[PDB]
């Protein structure tokens, strides 16, 4: 563990990368996650929101 | 049955195409949450309750 600043930059960039990977799988507020299976359940007047 | 003791039903291994049943001009109400009244026989649901 000699090498400390550059080992916390690339984790510090790795843990970014996988909360932005997890914000990715997340509601919002919606019905799911994911935009295919919402287009192909409802309409586009009322999947819209 | 009333409102009280409604009946619920485990449908399941069913071939549903829901087509026959919106376009039936018989429904007064068709109000369908959740999912759009149409492209429905593009879904395959795991079980249903009727």
């Amino acid at each position: 563990s000699a090498l400390g600043k550059l080992q916390d930059v690339v984790n510090q960039n790795a843990q970014a990368l996988n909360t932005l990977v997890k914000q990715l799988s997340s509601n919002f507020g919606a019905i799911s996650s994911v935009l295919n299976d919402i287009l192909s359940r409802l309409d586009p007047p009322e999947a819209e929101v | 049955a009333s409102v009280y003791a409604w009946n619920r039903k485990r449908i399941s291994n069913c071939v549903a195409d829901y087509s026959v049943l919106y376009n039936s001009a018989s429904f007064s109400t068709f109000k369908c949450y959740g999912v759009s009244p149409t492209k429905l026989n593009d879904l395959c649901f795991t079980n249903v309750y009727a």
